[PDB]
């Protein structure tokens, strides 16, 4: 966890979205209380390293900036939500919400290919982007 | 990570910015007065006291990288 | 009253009460509205308990302008409590209401 | 002893400060939502004393 940064103002989270030019933002926003914010928290930090050339993380608390919270509509324990050039990305996982992520991806392989996914599909201006697997039945 | 470094906004909300997009007080304390009338670290924290004995000298030289694999 | 109050802080204009108590929006609310405007049972369970009181005083009401029979007026009240899960909807927001629905309809085949 | 109120003066303040919100009905705000667990209560003394079918 002390591996990956965390965002502390909401202006933080602001520029970090606007100066990546090249690669993914991908931001956890939950609390870190939380039993299922903490496993998200460990499935990044082991992916960021072998991704940091495609993609940048960060970590923020709904407690600590609660400023996004209507714009963005967060519920639950956490959300991934995926930027590239101040675009709001979006993925269809099966799962009914095609905004952002919900659920703990359980594989450290599965993840990567989505946001390898994301990004490839993103890079050409696409706004849809599948999920290669589906976690409906899942979440 | 420059920008992380910094710690100071205009006195400037963050939505608008990027171009953000959306996909009597007494009396009723007194009614209310009137109504009134982990694991982990328990496991560990006996041996973090432990440890309040080694010298600074040791805790300078300790071998740095080593892999084992 | 009060619960209109109550509806009148957050500023939902459109959503109307009428005097049965049943609540009446005129628009559907935007994502941010809908956020918001979510609540727990109590203002629906307590929208419905004052349902069944105003049925129960309007009875009387009619029975003093004479509205309400001595026999129509007894008869009516017991359709009222035999009809409660079909009066209010209370069930929609917790279903273990399951409970008092299951004895009505006992006591309906007892009555 | 908080002698009680023979009947007219209870009508008449609830006819007075009928509208639901009240700019002035203001530390009633505050206090009304404190002594808002106390309704129910009201309920349950109200329904135990209908009236009976023998009764006008």
């Amino acid at each position: 966890s002390y591996m990956l940064p965390h965002l502390h103002n909401g202006w933080q989270v602001d520029q970090a979205i606007l100066s990546e030019e090249d690669r993914v933002v991908v931001i956890r926003f939950g609390h870190d209380w939380d039993p299922t914010c903490m496993k998200m928290d460990e499935v990044l930090y082991s992916i960021a390293e072998k991704v940091k050339n495609f993609a940048v993380i960060y970590l923020v608390d709904i407690t600590e900036v609660p400023d996004f919270n209507k714009m963005y509509e967060l519920y639950d324990p956490c959300t991934v939500m995926f930027f590239f050039r101040n675009k709001h990305i979006m993925i269809d996982l099966g799962t009914g919400n095609n905004n952002k992520i919900n659920w703990a991806m359980e594989d450290k392989q599965e993840m990567v290919d989505i946001i390898e996914t994301v990004y490839r599909g993103a890079r050409k201006g696409r706004g849809l982007v599948v999920s290669p697997k589906d976690y409906s039945t899942k979440y | 990570k420059p920008f992380l470094g910094m710690p100071a906004p205009l006195g400037y909300v963050p939505g608008l910015g990027r171009g953000a997009t959306g996909f009597l007080d007494k009396r009723m304390d007194e009614r209310r007065k009137e109504r009134r009338e982990p694991k982990i670290q328990q496991q560990f924290s006996d041996l973090k006291r432990k440890l309040a004995e080694v010298t600074e000298e040791e805790w300078l030289s300790i071998p740095e990288v080593g892999d084992a694999r | 009253n009060m619960l209109n109050l109550l509806i009148h802080r957050k500023n939902l204009n459109y959503l109307h009460l009428d005097y049965n108590f049943n609540l009446k929006p005129v628009k559907t609310l935007t994502t941010k509205e809908r956020k918001k405007s979510r609540f727990g049972n109590a203002f629906h369970l307590c929208r419905e308990v004052l349902r069944l009181t105003k049925l129960v005083v309007d009875s009387h009401v009619q029975y003093r302008l004479g509205n309400v029979d001595a026999f129509q007026l007894a008869d009516g009240l017991q359709y009222i409590f035999a009809h409660v899960g079909q009066l209010t909807g209370m069930y929609r927001y917790k279903y273990k209401l399951m409970r008092q629905i299951r004895m009505c309809k006992d006591l309906k085949h007892l009555i | 002893q908080k002698e009680d109120m023979p009947p007219e003066h209870v009508r008449k303040i609830i006819r007075d400060h009928g509208d639901m919100t009240n700019r002035k009905f203001r530390h009633d705000k505050r206090v009304y939502l404190g002594a808002l667990k106390y309704m129910p209560h009201a309920v349950l003394k109200l329904l135990e004393n209908m009236p009976m079918p023998w009764e006008q």
